[PDB]
């Protein structure tokens, strides 16, 4: 039926249709396992059945589709792909699938989709001639003045500076000032309590991981979120995601991660560092229509090192880093490494007129904030 | 006709503070028979406690907005009675006046608001001396019974519930929890 | 918890008071741990207020890691990677249920013990719990007591869980305390509560001054 | 290059170098930008107590006039000159025409005011007197936008670090005062982007309990705006 709305309705009107449907064991197992349930009983039954969720493949070859209202989770709410199906439309992790399933049978314990009535809000054989990203050149052919359009953006920032409160008004503005715009807010291993209010303030859908469910969690629930919005930003939709934190997502990451042989400081692989990378180049740049901004947030000085020594590694990857400590927009800002060169070096000495490519702009700019002073690196 | 709904709007909002003040007033005698008991309800006094600020700040939004319908309706029916007198006695004020009301017709915007404001000036000193006698001022033909019925003034307490001001920062919090506790009341 | 310590826990509790010594094996501390957790979920389940007072979550970490099968990805210290993953549920099913009753979760953390174990769990849950309290061991050397440091410690979103008029109290509170050293802070707030009879007495005795 | 690109149309602004940095030749290059892009503007080159050579160098170098003192007479020519300039900006001024002044420098302008001024007992740490302090400032504060007609600028220089005690005084006010502050040395940019004086403040209560969005008001924004040159970031202290 529609499992949308199946899902999505709370237990407690979606028990007493378990009982009026002829169910006898239900309110004991899990918000998953009683839909499995649900789904026995109907398969025992006969009725033409939806099937939505965002594909995802498996190495060895049968998919699933994660449900954005289960957190992202794999369980016992799976649809079943033939590798046939997967072939015969060249799936991809992330497509929305909405289609025509079928009642599981001697083999298969549930869903399994059989047809597809449209891949992501469009027609399957008319996406079949999509660009994917890679192939596809980055090139451009109040989230306006904060980033803008397809920009990418970072927010660094210690415990106890405002950082929930900021996502929050960034999300609301994101609501009322870009109806038009996909919000999509990502939350890694944050408390339940924030979750829910995250999950119950904003107007667009909002998938969270918190901190007892593992690290590979985490990982998975990233990766489909990732695929997710490259698989929304294909047929020209634009969406912004809201990630909170990329620190912990990297702390998951290199704790799951297998060792490459080599360590570098705070105990992290170059896989571990060069995966971030691919999340942000994935919302580098859109080219035709819509796009992919992401807007992540950062944790400085938490008491262990490793986290201002991924903070250091990220310095240059962002365009937009807004900053709500000192101690680390001075650093930034104005790297030291140069300076203790020149320090003992006196400037570098190396041309008379070598003064003439480093200036710096500094003119006191207006703005609805009211004459912000601003600052220029002419580094030639 | 809208000095009719201005007055039905104006009537809710009065029975509304009423009722705020109702169940403010009961919330503080059941606190106050609970501290006269011995019991040793603790986090029952707390949330108490919560329950009468909320209460106080639902209260102070209801006068507020209360005495902003009182003074809409107050305004419409000042300008609807005005409308009537003035299409009346225009052409009387306007000889009465003449001089700068012709200079209005043809001089640039510098000109035309010294000419309102020496105008206003004048009439303002008019009713200053006109007010000498101060016999009894009766209402309106059809607004009488609109603007007995609303009153001269607003009640007292309703305007000394007001005199504690939320920066936006309380209004916030107060309204999570006004809204936390109607979520209470509905479950 | 060494058995003296295990019989005076049951002899100055009204309610009911578990504990496994550190002489069993760590197999008991996982079972007892998912004994508790188990109760407290299963009494909350029925809208109740359950309030577990865990000593210590450090100890608790260490037997799961210690129990757990090995995974090939040990962090410093020797603490494996998904080891730390079973005593976080234990710490993360703290919530206020909205349908009714209550998981309040109050787990006492040790640092400077001069382990790197015990420094990594801190470190994993650090950034946890929403109520946070430190103790020093060097305000504890002139034997003042409690010795809490104020200005280091505090609870995030109290504003929900207080009135107004004594929340900027407390405020006023911290900012005449936080100029203050943390020993003599805490000498200073001892004296001024010692000739007051409440907290209420103290804050008007407070602001009158 | 272009002033309007640099100091707009109307209003003040300043450029501050330590001595061996390139205030010459970046002058010269002010200079030609402004007769090139604006030549409707009325170019104004000034010099104060500096080499003869370079006199000569920048008013042969330029096409406006560049009334100029050179370092052989004493101070009582430069202030003569500079009253005289800038009653001739005033009457521009009446003229209903906009001018552009290229003065160079305003320390040495300052502390040959210093150096001139009688004597009037409000000398402070230094032997400031206030009267070679507000009297500069009637100056640099004449250099409003004229907002009935047209539109008069200035661009100022400034040194720094000279090995003396007298010019960081002027500066500090200057910096209290300034408009907008083109910088080259390293250490200055600190300095003002970032006060060592209003962080030694903030350090002194350590991390002070702002309640509420007192705490949240400080923000650091790093946009990387497109730039002719590619990819120039904008740094901004955003503030409530
Ligand atoms: N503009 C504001 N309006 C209201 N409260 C504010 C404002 N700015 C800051 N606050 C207060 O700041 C306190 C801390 O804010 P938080 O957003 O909780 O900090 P944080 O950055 O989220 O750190 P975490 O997430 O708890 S580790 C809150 O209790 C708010 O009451
Ligand atoms: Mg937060």
């Amino acid at each position: 039926m529609n499992l949308t709305e199946l899902k999505n309705t709370p237990v407690s009107e979606l028990i007493t249709l378990g009982e009026n449907m002829g169910l006898e064991n239900l309110a004991r197992m899990r918000k998953q396992d009683i839909i499995f349930a649900i789904l026995k009983q109907h398969a025992k039954s006969g009725e033409d059945i939806f099937g939505d969720g965002v594909l995802e493949i498996l190495q060895d070859g049968f998919g699933f589709l994660r449900s954005a209202d289960s957190s992202y989770l794999a369980g016992p709410d799976d649809i079943y792909v033939s590798p046939s199906q997967i072939r015969r439309f060249n799936l991809r992790t992330g497509d929305t699938i909405s289609g025509k399933i079928r009642p599981p049978k001697e083999g298969e314990r549930y869903f399994a989709l059989l047809k597809v009535n449209e891949v992501n809000f469009d027609k399957p054989e008319n996406a079949r001639n999509k660009i994917l990203f890679e192939n596809l050149t980055p090139l451009h052919a109040d989230l306006a003045s904060l980033i803008g359009r397809g920009q990418r953006g970072l927010i660094v920032a210690p415990p106890k500076a405002g950082k929930t409160m900021l996502l929050q008004n960034i999300a609301q503005s994101i609501a009322y000032n870009h109806p038009d715009c996909v919000l999509m807010v990502l939350l890694i291993d944050e408390r339940p309590e924030e979750v829910t209010e995250m999950q119950r303030l904003v107007k667009g859908e909002v998938v969270a991981s918190t901190f007892d469910e593992p690290a590979s969690r985490h990982v998975q629930v990233a990766e489909m979120v990732i695929e997710k919005a490259k698989r929304l930003v294909e047929h020209k939709k634009d969406v912004i995601i809201l990630l909170d934190s990329i620190t912990r997502l990297a702390r998951a990451y290199n704790t799951v991660v297998p060792a490459s042989g080599k360590v570098l400081t705070g105990g992290v692989d170059a896989n571990a560092l060069h995966r971030p990378k691919r999340f942000f180049g994935a919302a580098r740049n859109v080219e035709e229509g819509g796009s992919l901004t992401i807007i992540a947030t950062a944790l400085i000085d938490t008491g262990s090192k490793m986290d201002e020594v991924i903070y250091e590694e990220f310095k240059g990857t962002g365009n937009m880093e807004l900053h709500l400590s000192r101690k680390i927009a001075e650093k930034r800002v104005f790297p030291a490494i140069d300076y203790n060169r020149s320090g003992t070096r006196k400037e570098e000495l190396l041309t008379t007129q070598e003064e003439l490519q480093k200036m710096w702009i500094l003119r006191k700019i207006i703005h609805p904030m009211g004459e912000i002073d601003a600052m220029e690196f002419l580094i030639n | 006709t809208a000095l009719q709904q201005a007055f039905d709007t104006c009537q809710n909002n009065k029975a509304a503070w009423l009722q705020r003040k109702n169940e403010l007033a009961a919330a503080e005698q059941e606190y106050l028979r609970l501290l006269s008991g011995e019991g040793r309800n603790v986090s029952r006094l707390d949330e108490l406690r919560n329950i009468i600020e909320v209460r106080k700040w639902q209260v102070n939004q209801a006068a507020g907005r209360y005495i902003r319908s009182h003074e809409a309706v107050q305004h419409i029916s000042i300008r609807d009675r005005l409308n009537d007198f003035m299409q009346q006695h225009g052409t009387a004020l306007a000889a009465a006046l003449a001089p700068e009301l012709m200079g209005y017709s043809e001089l640039t915007a510098i000109a035309r608001n010294c000419a309102i404001q020496r105008a206003t000036d004048a009439l303002r000193e008019a009713l200053l001396s006109w007010l000498a006698k101060g016999e009894k001022i009766n209402y309106s033909a059809q607004d009488s019974d609109i603007l007995t019925t609303i009153g001269f003034r607003p009640d007292v307490a309703s305007v000394d519930d007001s005199r504690e001001k939320f920066t936006p920062a309380q209004n916030m919090i107060f309204s999570r929890k006004s809204a936390q506790l109607a979520s209470r009341q509905s479950v | 918890e060494r058995p003296e310590e295990v019989t005076e826990m049951q002899r100055l509790v009204k309610g009911e008071v578990v504990a496994s010594t550190f002489d069993e094996p760590a197999s008991r501390h996982v079972q007892v741990a998912e004994m508790v957790i188990e109760k407290a979920k299963r009494l909350v389940e029925h809208k109740k207020d359950v309030i577990i007072l865990l000593d210590s979550i450090t100890r608790l970490a260490r037997a799961y890691n210690t129990v757990v099968p090995a995974s090939g990805k040990v962090l410093t210290g020797g603490v494996d990677a998904n080891a730390l993953h079973r005593p976080k549920r234990f710490f993360g099913a703290a919530r206020n249920v909205e349908e009714g009753g209550s998981l309040t979760i109050i787990a006492t953390a040790l640092i400077d013990t001069g382990s790197k174990m015990d420094e990594v769990i801190y470190e994993e849950f650090k950034g946890t719990g929403n109520m946070e309290l430190h103790l020093s061991r060097k305000i504890a050397e002139k034997r003042v007591f409690p010795a809490i440091d104020y200005n280091r410690s505090g609870t995030r979103k109290e504003e929900l869980l207080t009135t107004q008029e004594e929340l900027q109290k407390m405020w006023i509170l911290r900012k005449i305390i936080h100029p203050m050293g943390e020993i003599d802070a805490m000498e200073f707030l001892i004296n001024k509560l010692a000739m007051t009879k409440t907290n209420d007495d103290f804050f008007e005795m407070m602001k009158r001054s």
